[PDB]
């Protein structure tokens, strides 16, 4: 049917699983060298948790493919770090250094202007 | 020196231990990862990855999965360095 | 004949026409509809399963020989279910003539290298990939070709916005270039052009 | 009938044997095309033109004017041309596009304007 579809890699959830746990890995323990090879100004610590952080948004996908895409694409982006494709800059991009924190609250947003 | 499954279970629970998401006191050698500690998928699989640096041996994921509490990482290590004291 | 009017030929036509159909024979487990436009194009569309034996056949066959690859590229039409339309343009030297092979895609749904077929396809398919987002499997060396490094989104899409949802500056107090959300001293000016009288009947659709 | 030094194009050797080169690749085209069903159109038209073609070389002995008549290009251009449509045949066995097309589009797939 319309639901029989072209799987990318993973034929189910848990065979997606299983590489969203290899990228972690990869991830994990490419930190450290980022951190000194990019002469970062972040722990390693910091590095990590924002690892992290980027999995845990992803948390609530069901869908193989969609799981996949996100498997292919942070494969993309560790394979940039660890070449040292991207520069400092690129790097620490993920951490909105000079942005300021947008407020959250009703309140807050009411002062400053008209977005919700 | 030759490994032993009281040497062996001795750095297992001292990893565990440095990890700072582990209540040192709720931790037991036979505690459940997300059951009793508390820890989710990615608090597990950063453990198996303290066990392969101070073990020093690789431990794949479809074997990582099933190590769900310090026991079961003991006999995995000892299993695996042929350890049968 | 009318001195502003194209002049059409009629030759080609009947010829194009004719090997459409000569392909539409041979490899009927693909191909799903034959065109030739007035100008002289021919189109062959086809299930994207059908992307490595089409070219393979188009390129290898005596009577085609498309040994070129002059371009591949994508076009993206939201309204559609699969909006990604993959469109190859071929040339034959030994024949001198063109022809296009067409197929489609989704999101989701990955179609085959043609890298086995012309190596001309790898950095095209690096950009297709790119500026549109459609993964191609088994492709040599899969990632972005035209986009900063990092760059969120495929801004070939008709969904993405033209001046994109960041910009760059050089911030002093970290000492690099930093990237914020775009804010635009003058905002982009859009035109409502489109006049409300049909040009072209011949393209006209049914109610 | 001399021996051409070159054939021009870089990478294409010269052929001191054109005529029983191509007669070996044709009639091995023709093996290969005995292995698809008798009715598959990629068959009856591949066997049509290969036989053309072999029945030129057999009636053709001067080179020069045999690359008139196949027009083809240099006669190791039509070698090569031979040996890209074996290695087609084969492939075609596989794939089998003599089949019933796989699947129909999406009902406006191929509309456009949309």
């Amino acid at each position: 049917a319309s639901t029989s579809v072209k799987p990318i890699f993973s034929r189910d959830m848990n065979e997606a699983k299983r590489r969203v746990r290899e990228l972690y890995r990869a991830w994990y323990r490419e930190v450290p060298n980022t951190v000194h090879l990019f002469q970062l100004d972040i722990s390693v610590k910091q590095g990590r948790d924002k690892v992290r952080e980027m999995f845990k948004k992803n948390a609530h996908i069901t869908d193989p493919r969609v799981v996949d895409l996100l498997v292919i694409k942070g494969k993309m982006e560790l394979e940039e770090t660890i070449k040292v494709w991207k520069q400092r800059t690129h790097v620490m991009r993920f951490f909105h250094e000079t942005e300021a924190p947008r407020p959250k609250d009703f309140l807050s947003k009411f002062y400053v202007g008209h977005d919700p | 020196p030759p490994l032993t499954l009281e040497g062996i279970k001795d750095r297992v629970l001292y990893v565990l231990k440095l990890y700072d998401k582990i209540d040192p006191e709720k931790l037991s050698v036979n505690s459940h990862f997300m059951k009793d500690l508390g820890l989710d998928s990615l608090d597990q699989v950063e453990i198996i990855m303290a066990m392969e640096d101070e073990f020093g041996f690789e431990i794949p994921d479809i074997d990582a999965e099933k190590l769900m509490c310090p026991q079961e990482i003991v006999d995995y290590i000892a299993d695996k360095k042929d350890v049968y004291e | 004949t009318r001195p502003t009017v194209r002049p059409r030929n009629d030759v080609a036509h009947k010829q194009l026409s004719a090997f459409g159909e000569y392909v539409a024979e041979i490899l009927p487990k693909y191909v799903q509809q034959v065109q030739v436009s007035c100008f002289n194009e021919l189109e062959i569309c086809i299930h994207p399963d059908g992307v490595i034996p089409v070219l393979t056949f188009l390129r290898d066959h005596s009577n085609a020989q498309f040994k070129s690859l002059a371009d591949l590229t994508a076009v993206d039409i939201p309204t559609r279910q699969n909006r990604f339309e993959i469109v190859y343009n071929l040339l034959s030297l030994r024949f001198n003539s063109r022809i296009r092979v067409k197929t489609y895609t989704d999101e989701l749904t990955p179609i085959e290298s043609s890298v086995p077929v012309y190596k001309a396809a790898n950095w095209y398919e690096r950009e297709i990939w790119d500026m549109f987002g459609v993964f191609f499997a088994n492709h040599p060396d899969l990632r972005r070709i035209l986009t900063d490094y990092g760059f969120e989104g495929h801004p070939f899409r008709k969904d993405f916005p033209l001046s994109g949802y960041v910009e760059l500056r050089y911030d002093d107090e970290v000492k690099r270039v930093v990237a914020e959300p775009v804010e635009l001293a003058q905002e982009f000016r859009k035109f409502d052009l489109n006049s409300p009288w049909e040009a072209f009947p011949a393209y006209r659709q049914p109610p | 009938g001399l021996l051409k030094k070159t054939t021009g194009l870089v990478g294409l050797a010269v052929c001191e044997t054109p005529h029983e080169r191509l007669k070996i690749l044709y009639t091995k085209i023709l093996d290969v095309l005995g292995h698809i069903p008798k009715n598959a159109a990629y068959r009856k038209y591949t066997e049509q033109i290969t036989n053309e073609k072999l029945s030129m070389v057999k009636a053709e002995p001067d080179v020069k004017k045999l690359e008139e008549r196949l027009q083809g290009g240099q006669i190791e251009e039509v070698i090569l041309q031979a040996e890209n449509e074996l290695s087609l045949a084969r492939k075609m066995i596989q794939w089998k596009p003599w089949e019933p097309l796989v699947e129909e589009p999406p009902a406006s797939q191929w509309k456009w304007p949309i």
